Order: structure tokens, then sequence, then C-alpha cells
């Protein structure tokens, strides 16, 4: 199959910047009879179907603003937004139609640049109510950080746990451009009461060392 | 063995 | 006024099949094949295959051979896709789409059909207040939370102080653990103000007709 490789996967942008993103196909898409390349671009926002932007590598679909330009021929294609607007924050995909199966790149997501920000971290023991029902969840919140890449590590007593850990990330905040994440460690009531120290550790670009929040169940 | 949109995505190639 | 109108969302048990539909209106149905596209949540797009609306012939992406079947009822301007012997990998939004007047780029898309593969039954959440411990105040800001666990299906609604506390709130998307959903929310307020001024999580799960309020109480 024709492999479509998009990069970067994410791009932090500022309103008014020229933005460029790359789509490379594993084979030439040039079709001589037309003298066109068989490549399209799409825009997709959360909760919506993809919208066609460009076809034959460089024709704008009707209604698409003239700040969107497609370029390239052969294998190496580019979607350029000459002066990016806030309404252009979306995922952009390329697609070949040289042959079946049709194939799409993995997308380039445009997010808004802001200054880097470490997370505010908080940790929460199981409620008495949950314990009474025989379960135990330890919750860590890592709030209002930037950029989105972050790693959370749980430790119990002093040893790292992978099992029972589920994470959820917000999308980029529409007012402050930060990200937030919740990490929840779920155990049996029995297991939870056998240990004492619970620790959540956040590693992020903004610190050379982790932010550590911990509690002792006894205390 | 006629070509249609089922066999190829290229409009030029359909019989 | 080309419209591709898809059937509504489906919750389907693992191991059975589901039939989804796409009705084309505002154009000559038989002049354009119907294509289908999978989008796994937060993922890319995968072309599943194509069916000729005129000839009924099909061409499946080999990645979906034996998973997907496509049919058409020309008399109804409706195309159908059958997804067989479902697993959790099959959970996704499925689109129908068609070309414009030339080659197969997708000028028109349906609105999508959401397929969720689960054996779960309707289940009320447990709602637990999360009261802070040492380290949960940073500067003059204290963070409190609310944990909403073990419900099905989506959605729940969570508020604080019946919607009066809205700034300083982070409510996280639901995720699946085992085969039930869990969600949490955090709220952050000026420390001196709590517990003097009460803070309560309000949670509603319509499918089970549950509505619970949990006041956050100091660990004492």
């Amino acid at each position: 199959d024709i492999v479509m490789s998009q990069s970067p996967s994410s791009l932090a942008v500022s309103v008014g910047e020229k933005v460029s993103m790359s789509c490379k196909s594993s084979q030439s898409l040039f079709y001589s009879s037309y003298q066109k390349d068989l490549l399209a671009w799409y825009q997709q926002k959360p909760g919506q179907s993809p919208k066609l932007l460009i076809y034959w590598a460089s024709t704008r679909e009707s209604g698409v603003p003239d700040r969107f330009t497609g370029s390239g021929s052969g294998t190496d294609f580019t979607l350029t937004i000459s002066s990016v607007k806030a309404e252009d924050l979306a995922v952009y995909f390329c697609q070949q139609y040289y042959t079946y199966p049709l194939t799409f790149g993995a997308g380039t997501k445009l997010e808004l640049k802001r200054a880097d920000a470490a997370p505010t971290v908080s940790i929460f023991p199981p409620s008495s109510e949950q314990l009474t029902s025989g379960g135990a969840s330890v919750v860590c919140f890592l709030n209002n950080f930037y950029p989105k890449d972050i790693n959370v590590k749980w430790k119990i007593d002093g040893s790292e746990r992978q099992n029972g850990v589920l994470n959820s990330w917000t999308d980029q905040d529409s007012k402050d451009s930060t990200y937030s994440m919740s990490s929840t460690l779920t155990l049996t009531k029995d297991e939870y009461e056998r240990h004492n120290s619970y620790t959540c550790e956040a590693t992020h670009k903004t610190s050379t060392s982790p932010i550590v929040k911990s509690f002792n169940r006894n205390e | 063995s006629l070509l249609t949109e089922v066999e190829t995505p290229i409009r030029n190639e359909w019989g | 006024q080309v419209q591709l109108q898809q059937s509504g969302p489906e919750v389907v048990r693992p191991g059975v099949s589901v039939r989804i539909s796409c009705k084309g209106s505002g154009y000559t149905f038989t002049d354009y094949a119907m294509h289908w596209v999978k989008q796994s949540h937060a993922k890319s797009l995968d072309w599943i295959g194509v069916i000729g609306t005129d000839n009924g012939n099909t061409n499946y992406n080999q990645k979906f051979k034996g998973k997907a079947t496509m049919t058409v009822d020309k008399s109804s301007n409706t195309a159908y896709m059958e997804l067989g012997r479902l697993t959790s990998e099959d959970s996704a939004i499925y689109y129908c789409a068609r070309r414009d007047r030339d080659d197969v780029w997708f000028a028109y898309w349906g609105q999508g059909t959401l397929v969720t593969v689960s054996a779960a039954k309707t289940t009320a959440p447990s709602v637990y207040p999360l009261a802070p411990v040492c380290g949960d105040t940073t500067g003059s800001s204290v963070t409190l939370g609310c944990l909403v666990k073990g419900y099905f299906p989506e959605p729940v609604t969570l508020t604080w102080n019946s919607g009066s506390l809205s700034s300083g709130v982070h409510t996280f998307p639901a995720v699946l653990q085992s085969d039930l959903y869990t969600l949490s929310s955090s709220v952050t307020v000026t420390s001196s103000t709590w517990p003097s001024q009460s803070i309560t999580c309000n949670v509603a799960h319509p499918a089970s007709s549950t509505k619970v309020d949990k006041k956050i109480e100091p660990r004492g």
C-alpha cells in the first residue's frame, strides 16, 4: 500500500505565522494524462467529519480561504497556511487517490503556542465511601501545564506500579492554552491498606527533576 | 474486464 | 444540496455483527460509488472499501477483508455496511463518503456513525468526594476533587455548587476501566475560604436516573 507520512504530528502555532506541513508518499502520485498529482488535503475539527481543502495537490475547493496553498509534485507535498488564524486550529490530513486501497497520513495537529508551564500536582487518597464498598482509587491531578507531553509514574512504598493506572488528558484549554491530566491508580481495598506511602511523580520539560506528591495512608 | 470507480479511483480510467 | 445521512450510534456486544446505513440524497445516487472510512478515536482515517451503487460490485481494503461487507438498495438510495464479529478494536466512528465529479477525493462525507463494542449493561456510578491532604495546597490555592466511577453508558454531567463554581475546574474525559466508565473532576479555590464556604460535587447519570450530590468534607 502507498504509505503517506505526515510531519510534524503536532505543531504549535501563533496567529499570523506562516505554517507549513509535510506529507510524503512512498510512491509518486503524478498522473500524466491530467498533468496533476493525485493528492488531497483535509481539515478536521473535534466532533466533525473531515472537510476537503485541496485536490490534485494544489486546487482549493470552493469556499476554502485563499490563505491555504497546496504544493509539491511526485512524492513530497506541502500544505501552507500563509497567515494562520485561530479558526485554523484543527488536524490536517493528506490522502492519495493514485490507487486502491486509498490511504491517508496520520495527520498534523495545529495547537496554540504559549509559554512552557509546569503542572500543579495534587494527590487524593480513597474516600471512606469507596473503601466501604471494597475498592480503592488514588487520584493524581496534573493541572495547567504546557507543552502537552508529560509522564506520570506511580510508586507504592517506594516501588513503581504500572498495573491499575488509567490516565485522561484534556484538550488544549480554550482560554489559557494549557493542558491538564488526571492519573488514577485503582487497587483493592485489601492491597491499598497493606501499603503506606503513595506517590505520584510528574516528569515534564519544565523541570530537570520530577514533581512529587505523596501521602502516607496512616497519616 | 471494464474499469469503474470500484476498481480504480482515477476517473480517466473508467470505460 | 448533496447530503449523506447516516444511521445513529450503536452499542454492540462483542462477537456479533452490526449493520449501519448511509442514505444519499440531492444527487443521482447511481452516478457515484459509496466509500466507507473508519476513524478510531483520536486516530487516523482508514479507507475500508467501495461499493458501486450502479453495479453492486465491491472492493475492500485487504485490512478489512472478512470484517466488512457492503451492500446497496438502489431503490432507497441507501448503502449499508455490515461489520462482523465485533471486537473492541472495531469501536470507532464510521463515515460514508463520495467523490465530487472527478477522481476519488472526498468532497462529501456523512456525519458518521459511532460504534461502541461493549457487553456492559446500564450501571449507575459511585460518586466519591476527594478531600485534600498535605501538598494539595499550592500557594493560596487548594484543590478538591470528585471521582465518578463504574458507570455505563456515557454521559454523566458533573457540576460544582450546582454550576455556581465554574472557574478553576477541570473535568476530564471519561475512560473505560474493565468495561465501565470513570471520570474525575478537580476544583481549585482560595484556601482560607474552605471549608468555611462549602463545596459540593453534583453528578447526574441519565441512563440510570441517578442524581447525586457529594459535599467535600475535611479529613479530620
